Formats: C-alpha cells, structure tokens, sequence
C-alpha cells in the first residue's frame, strides 16, 4: 500500500478472505500479530513473540463489542439457515 | 361439581400423566417425557392432540378402580407440522403403567395411521415400552396385530420413521422392523425380545442389558439400527433435519428446496483423490462430500458394514440417495453385511421417487468360508435385485475398479441405468490382468510379453467404453456438474413394466 496503515489493513482483510481447509494453518497467529499495538507502533524485537505469548499462543481475545457482534452474527446466521429450510417448491 | 369443572380436571390429569414423582424419575434418568419430546419435534404451536380423554375399558384385576384411570392411556397421539409440512406422530409415555401396550393404546395409534394413509402424510413414532399389558391378556395381542397390519399396508405409501428412545421388549420390537428407518439413543435405548433374565434361564451364558440389546450393538454389529444419537435433545434435532429430506407420500416427487450452491461449479479437488497405484486405498467420503450441495451429507449406519456407504444428500436442491464403495475397508469388496444395507436403502429411495447416485469401486467379493457358509450367494442377490427393479433415475460413476460380477451388482448400465460415467482411472474387466493372462496364456512361451500386451490394451477404461458400457469418460472435476444436468432431465422419466401381483426378491 501507499502507507504503513494501508498495507496493514489490506493484510488484515486478505487473511480473513483467505480460505484454507483440510489442514491446520497459522492464520490466527498472523491475524493477531499484525494488529498488535506493539507491531503497529513498531516496538518489535527478535524475541517479540516470546514476550507477548509467554505461555503459548491462545487465540484472539474478544472485547465487549466484538463478543456482541459475534453473537449477533452467529444468531442471525443460525436463523438464516432455519428460514431457508422452510422454502419448498409448491406441492 | 359442574360438567366444566370435571373437564378441566381431566385435562390437567392427562397433561401430568403418571404423576410428578414418576416424571421426576424420568428426568433423574436423563430422559424427557413423551409430551416434552413432541414439543421439541414439531413446529411450535402446530401440534393437535387427539383422543386425550380415552381410558381403558378393562375391569379385571382391580383395573376398574379409579386409581388406575389415567386419561390418555400411556400414549400421546396427534398431528402437526415440521417446517410447515404435515406429519402425524405418536410417542409412548413410560410414566403410565410402564408404557405397556393396552388394547386402547394400540387403537389410538392405529387411528392416526389410518388418517396418515388417507391424506398422504408421514408417520414418526417415538418408542418406549416394556411390552404388553398382561392385565388385559389377549387384547394387547390384538393391539399388536392391528398395528402390524397398518405398518405393512403403509409400506411404499408413506415413509415410516421410528426413533427408539428407551427400552423396548416383547411384540413392540417388530414395529421398527416394519418401518423404513430405525434410530436409537446411545446408552439410553434398548431393543430386545426377552430380557437377560430369560437368556440366563435358557442357556448358561452371562449377559447384561447393554450387551443384550444396547444401541451400540444394533448400530455396530447386528445391523438393525440405522444410527444412534448421543441424547434425547440431539436425537430430535437431527430427526427434524432428516425429516426435511423425504417426501410426504410416494405419490410426491422428491422434495426440491431452495439452494444457493451453483449447480455448474467445478470441483478440482476430485482429480487427484484416486491414486495411480492399485494397492493404495483412498477415502470415498471425500468424493461424496465434495459433490453434494454445500458439502452436507447424511450418513446412515456409519459403524456397520463400513465397506459400503449409503446416505442422503441434496444436489441442486433435490433430495438424492447416494450409494458407493469404501475402498478404505476390506479393499472395497462386497460381503453379506454390505449387501443387506445396500438393498434396503436402494429399495426405499426407489419407492419414494428419490434418484440414485452410485460411486463404484469394487474389486469383487470377500472370499472365504465365513461368507460362503453364510449364504453370500443368497445375500448378494439382494443388492443386484434392488438396483435392477428400480425405476427412478440412476446415475453411476466408476472411479477405479469394477471386476467380475460385482460390476453388474453395483448398478451397471445394463440394469436399465440412465447414465454411466468413468473416470480416467476406471478399469472394467472380468478379473485383473495377472489372473486373466495366466489363464488365457497357459503353457506358451514368452508369457511376459503377453502380460505387457494385455495390460496395455485392457487395463484401462476403453474396452468397456467402446462397447457402450460407459457413456463418457470425464475429468473428475466435472463430475458434479454432469450429475446435476442428468438429474434435472431424468426427473420426469417414466418406464413401463409388466403387471405383477407383487415383487419376489430372493430374500
Ligand atoms: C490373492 O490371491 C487374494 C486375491 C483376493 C483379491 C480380491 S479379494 C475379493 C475378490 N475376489 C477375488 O478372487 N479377488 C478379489
């Protein structure tokens, strides 16, 4: 991208639109590191990951607004399947 | 007391059933009651209960006492809808006299079966009983006879689905044998004729309840139950989704439902599943999942006769049945158990106008005395017949091997098939090149040259295709689109067959 924020935002988007299924991949780790406040500011050392994840990788931690969005999406998608199940050809 | 007050008290008693303490036991036991199960099964507010005020008429052995007068007489019967589609149900209530079958008990079940046949609606039974009500004697035997007569009469007219969610003993065990699919609940349901007490009294063998008639036995070893689910709530949730596949009557076409999965997309994942090495197995399920709409596949008997796969799926919105070999298990060979499961599934789908898709990869039959003494000849004829009799669209894809008589058994084009496709790795022959050359070229010099010549000419899909055995040889990536096209043009296909009083399958 043209700047540091544009390239990082575009990377975040590419990772969420990148479909890998059949194996275990490391997208969750890549998606969280690039959005880390130290990475965006640049306070990165060669031992960065060892201090951020001293007990291993755990996954992205959701905040209040993100949990509400995930619950709203999961619930709406659940209902979307339930409504599609009711649309039959006319007998 | 006024008439209206009496009625209200009769309604409250029927809703309670066998009493709160017996309900408490059912919940302690991790089971739902018969009325709670219906509320989960049917669309909210769609259930209409019939004959809620019926009581037994037996006056013997103290049965005339008011303390034994339970309205509803141990069954909940009525009608409703699942996703707007009419269904008739009944569920046996264990809290009243142990769920035992009385004369009136059977009656109420028979009446809703008669309506379901009259209008063309499916019947789902939720079974839980201890057997006949011996206090009435022979009236419960007449009850069984009337139910059995309806279950046979309804066959091929409406689908009949049975889910066993508790114990089942005595004559009750034969109704799931007359219906089309039987499901169970793991470690909660049992299905046996006599209990362990009789077995130990007759023969000097020790057995417990879970070993004699448990869900694990019937889904893994006897081949009676089509699938067991973890608990009551999950069992009914999966049952609703299963229901959505089936037509309401055999007079109806296979259901077609809104579908977002494009019918003309390619599946590149198929081109490299089948190995070039003839002794390397692969998982047929990867092919099935990649072809079917939105990769949803309903597998039947996952743990019984693993060398053959049968189940339901949808392609372009239309329900289809899928049958195929599993080369991962016993090289994909046919045996007694696989023939039994296949013939039963195929026969149901044909009766209710559900197209068949066959994925063939079968090197022959399982050899040995275990199969010969078991009547492999008799049982193998069951699958051959089940396909040959079919009048619904049949689309066959041959992925790798089809040797010997198994070629025709697995729905070859010569059994009135509609289309038959081969993948580039398909090989159709009486036997493999090694056996054929040793028999054809016996006592001749330079056999090794004859072996090379035979393999180059016959070890491929061409000697069959050039004869009209195969309609095209297709790239695997195009399989889904090719099948979708055939299904959307064969759906209106009708054939004529001579008149028969009834079929005579080899059994
Ligand atoms: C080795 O000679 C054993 C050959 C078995 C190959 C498979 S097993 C079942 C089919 N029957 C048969 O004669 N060949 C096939």
């Amino acid at each position: 991208g043209s700047d540091r924020t544009e390239a990082l935002k575009r990377m975040a988007d590419a990772l969420d639109n990148y479909v890998i299924r059949g194996v275990t991949h490391n997208i969750a780790l890549l998606r969280e590191v690039i959005i880390n406040s130290r990475f965006v500011k640049g306070d990165i050392s060669t031992k960065f990951l060892s201090d951020v994840y001293p007990d291993g990788f755990k996954g992205h931690m959701l905040t209040k607004s993100e949990k509400n969005q995930l619950l709203a999406i999961a619930s709406s998608l659940f209902v979307a399947f339930q409504l599609r199940a009711q649309h039959f050809q006319e007998n | 007391t006024s008439v209206n007050e009496r009625i209200e008290n009769k309604r409250r008693t029927a809703l309670l059933g066998g009493g709160q303490r017996r309900i408490d036991a059912q919940h302690k036991r991790g089971k739902l009651t018969a009325r709670e199960r219906i509320s989960l099964l049917l669309d909210p507010g769609s259930f209409v209960e019939s004959d809620m005020f019926v009581e037994h008429r037996c006056a013997d052995f103290g049965m005339a006492a008011d303390k034994n007068k339970f309205p509803g007489d141990s069954v909940v019967t009525g009608r409703g809808r699942i996703n707007g589609r009419l269904v008739y149900v009944f569920s046996q209530d264990f809290t009243v006299f142990g769920g035992s079958l009385s004369g009136a008990h059977a009656q109420k079940i028979c009446k809703i079966m008669d309506q379901a046949i009259t209008v063309g609606a499916p019947v789902i039974g939720l079974n839980d009983s201890g057997g006949a009500r011996i206090q009435e004697g022979v009236e419960s035997l007449a009850g069984y006879a009337d139910i059995f007569l309806r279950n046979v009469t309804a066959s091929g007219v409406i689908p009949q689905i049975s889910l066993i969610m508790g114990p089942c003993a005595g004559g009750a065990v034969y109704s799931p044998a007359l219906t089309d699919f039987t499901f169970m609940v793991k470690d909660t349901s049992y299905l046996f004729i006599t209990g362990p007490d009789v077995v130990k009294s007759v023969t000097n063998e020790d057995v417990t309840q879970e070993e004699l008639g448990g869900a694990k036995t019937h889904t893994t070893m006897s081949g009676v139950a089509h699938r067991a689910f973890e608990n009551d709530v999950d069992a009914l949730c999966n049952l609703r989704d299963f229901f959505n596949y089936l037509p309401l009557s055999s007079q109806d076409p296979a259901p077609v439902r809104e579908c977002h999965d494009p019918s003309d997309r390619l599946v590149p994942e198929l081109d490299t599943i089948v190995p070039l090495e003839s002794t390397k197995a692969y998982n047929m399920v990867d092919i099935i999942h990649s072809v079917v709409d939105e990769r949803e596949f309903f597998e039947i008997m996952p743990n019984y006769a693993k060398n053959i796969i049968v189940g339901f799926a949808r392609m372009n919105g239309r329900t289809v049945g899928i049958v195929g070999n599993q080369p991962k298990v016993a090289s994909g060979c046919l045996d007694i158990n696989s023939s039994v499961k296949g013939a039963r599934f195929v026969r149901f789908c044909d009766a209710f106008n559900i197209p068949l898709i066959t994925f063939v990869d079968v090197p022959g039959f399982l050899p040995g005395t275990a199969q010969e003494y078991g009547g492999i000849i008799r049982h193998g004829a069951k699958l051959l017949y089940a396909f040959a009799e079919a009048t619904v669209p049949k689309v066959t894809v041959i992925t790798r091997k089809a040797y010997g008589g198994a070629y025709d058994v697995m729905s070859s084009k010569h059994l009135c098939g509609d289309t038959n496709y081969a993948w580039p790795t398909a090989e159709i022959a009486v036997m493999g090149a090694k056996g054929a050359v040793e028999i054809i070229f016996k006592g001749h010099e330079n056999v090794e040259a004859a072996q090379a010549e035979y393999i180059e000419k016959f070890a491929n899909p061409f000697p069959a295709a050039v004869r009209g055995f195969v309609d095209d040889i297709i790239q695997p990536s195009s399989t889904r689109a090719r099948i979708c096209c055939d299904l959307d043009v064969l759906a209106s296909k009708k054939v004529q067959r001579p008149w028969r009083k009834h079929a005579n399958i080899p059994l």
